[PDB]
């Protein structure tokens, strides 16, 4: 009855560090429909088991989700995030920066 | 402790 | 008449279920009937299968409807099948409500022109609450019911005249919502009718 | 001030079987436990060392408690579904969020019991946790139904008891996570955007109560404008993340501070690049 689009955030749980392993972590937070799809992307191919945290929500209603996966970085692969939801057009692919 | 259970809407 | 035609459905001890108590929904005929199907329609529809036994005089089938819930009051329909495995069905035995009491605060009730009365004088029971339910129920030792008179002095009442009293009775008093019928406040105290 | 919060969510799916429902509890920003009715053979499950010793009749009844809540969920969508007039054929949400502020003094300071439809506001227990607040004529319904059942009163003797009482004992078992503040690891780094300016960003990670301030400064005077702020996101194990940047003249970059105010810093951090 009010719907609200996911805000995005790509990061990891630790600096990065290529060749040491780590956490590739993709939040979805401020959305309301809870039905959500979210990918981690490792060049542009979909990285299985990729794991969430428990749905919640904030005092606006709107949930939050932590999507996250073990990955060792790299400086040739391309890592990302793609998200679909009721209130977007089309899915949101949102790029790794090992710097925000 | 869980809000144990209450009425229905 | 043919094997099709209805059974009997009863709920023991009786149709008003505490909340969280048991009931029993018997349905029985002299026919011989191999299972019975106990349907209850409406919002939770659900459908229950027992084999059936055959005790002298009847064949019956108890399904207990256990924890009663919210989900479990509504009409039930009993049914019995002449086979097996595809079942033929009989014509459906008359409905019979079953109610969850218990949700809501009791209301009152009480004897317009006293309790204890001489016979042939006539006795209106009054039904009343300050929360605004929407129908009023009253059932001698089970079910009758009347609209509630809103908001005057705050009060909502429904007022059962009882005619010019024969034998007497001991009656309660339940409160109830419109959108969900089946759903009942707790027994208002019980009031002793005399007729003397 | 700290708290126990519970948050509950129901979600009809038409002919995919029965509502999902979903329920987590926090401590402060430390989830501790979940439930989850779609994994197998769901129960209660903790999600913090200070309630996994809590013992079997604790797990069980909470596992019961959610179960129940999880039905009793099927019949209000059901109703709200009435309320509204809307087919079956929809998805529908049900929201609740339950819970206590304790304050320094640590009794009730503040209750909470709280519900959302479809995204919206439909029915809040208010301040004085007796009378209730319907946003529609809906909730008006649910509220003349809990207060024929006196259901304020419930919810009362929870918040101010029950809820009190058990944040007090997860407060003690585990005090050496949930009271003991975890600092955060600053640094700034240093992006050219061009020749003539770059980002300067100062990042605040692994701290644990996820309230931060971030602020730039320049010759000590707050820079309110022109810098870029991003939300608090979890690290995913347990400790929060945030930086704050700011675009300057390279060759000024000396004359900018960073100040990291955080529960677990005794005195508030002033960095540079």
């Amino acid at each position: 009855m009010i719907q609200r689009t996911p805000k995005i955030q790509v990061y990891s749980r630790h600096p990065a560090e290529n060749g040491k392993s780590n956490f590739l972590n993709c939040y979805v937070s401020g959305f309301h429909p809870s039905d959500i799809e979210v990918d981690l992307l490792k060049n542009g191919e979909r990285i299985e088991k990729v794991e969430h945290s428990d749905l919640s929500f904030s005092k606006d209603w709107s949930f939050y989700l932590l999507y996250y996966t073990e990955f060792t970085p790299t400086e040739k692969d391309e890592y990302a995030c793609r998200v679909n939801h009721v209130t977007l057009s089309q899915p949101k692919i949102v790029k790794w920066d090992r710097d925000m | 402790l869980n809000p144990s259970v209450a009425a229905t809407l | 008449e043919g094997v099709h035609r209805k059974p009997s459905l009863l709920a023991h001890p009786g149709p008003l279920v505490k909340s969280e108590e048991t009931v029993i929904l018997q349905c029985w005929s002299d026919v011989r009937f191999e299972h019975f199907l106990l349907h209850r329609e409406g919002k939770y529809k659900d459908t229950l299968h027992l084999i059936g036994e055959h005790h002298d005089g009847v064949s019956k089938a108890n399904f207990s409807i256990g924890p009663m819930m919210q989900d479990l009051a509504g009409t039930y329909r009993c049914y019995g099948s002449v086979t097996h495995s595809p079942y033929q069905l009989s014509a459906p035995s008359d409905p019979l409500d079953i109610v969850i009491t218990g949700l809501y605060e009791k209301p009152s009730l009480s004897a317009q022109p006293g309790p204890t009365v001489l016979a042939g004088e006539s006795v209106t029971l009054s039904c009343s609450s300050r929360s605004s339910y929407d129908m009023y129920h009253l059932s001698r030792e089970h079910e009758r019911r009347f609209s509630a008179g809103p908001k005057v002095n705050g009060t909502f009442q429904a007022d059962f005249p009882l005619g010019p009293a024969t034998h007497g009775g001991t009656y309660r008093c339940f409160g109830s919502f419109r959108d969900s019928p089946y759903e009942w406040s707790n027994s208002s105290d019980p009031l002793l009718v005399s007729v003397t | 001030s700290h708290s126990m919060k519970y948050f509950f969510t129901s979600v009809s799916r038409p002919g995919r079987g029965e509502p999902r429902f979903i329920s987590v509890g926090y401590v402060d920003d430390t989830q501790f436990v979940r439930f989850d009715s779609d994994a197998a053979s769901p129960r209660g499950e903790p999600r913090a060392p200070w309630v996994e010793q809590e013992g079997p009749e604790y797990w069980d009844r909470e596992t019961q408690k959610y179960k129940r809540q999880a039905q009793t969920d099927r019949v209000s969508l059901r109703n709200l579904r009435g309320y509204y007039n809307q087919s079956e054929a929809g998805s529908h949400t049900l929201q609740w969020m339950c819970g206590c502020d304790l304050g320094p003094d640590g009794r009730l300071l503040r209750g909470y019991d709280q519900y959302a439809y479809d995204g919206k506001d439909y029915i809040a227990l208010n301040e004085d946790l007796r009378s209730w607040t319907a946003a529609d004529t809906a909730a008006q319904i649910t509220q003349r139904k809990w207060e024929a059942a006196r259901e304020a009163e419930q919810r009362r003797a929870y918040l101010e008891g029950t809820c009190v009482e058990w944040l007090r004992r997860y407060l003690e078992n585990g005090k050496e996570t949930l009271q003991r503040a975890e600092h955060p690891k600053t640094h700034v780094t240093h992006h050219p955007v061009s020749d003539h300016e770059a980002t300067l960003r100062c990042w605040a990670l692994g701290f644990y109560p996820a309230e931060i301030t971030l602020t730039w400064q320049w010759d000590g005077e707050d820079q309110t404008q022109d810098t870029e702020l991003v939300e608090t996101r979890p690290a995913g194990d347990g400790t929060f993340q945030k930086w704050a940047a700011v675009m300057v003249p390279s060759g000024e970059e000396q004359r900018y501070t960073c100040h990291v105010q955080h529960e677990g810093l005794p005195e508030p951090l002033t960095l540079r690049w």
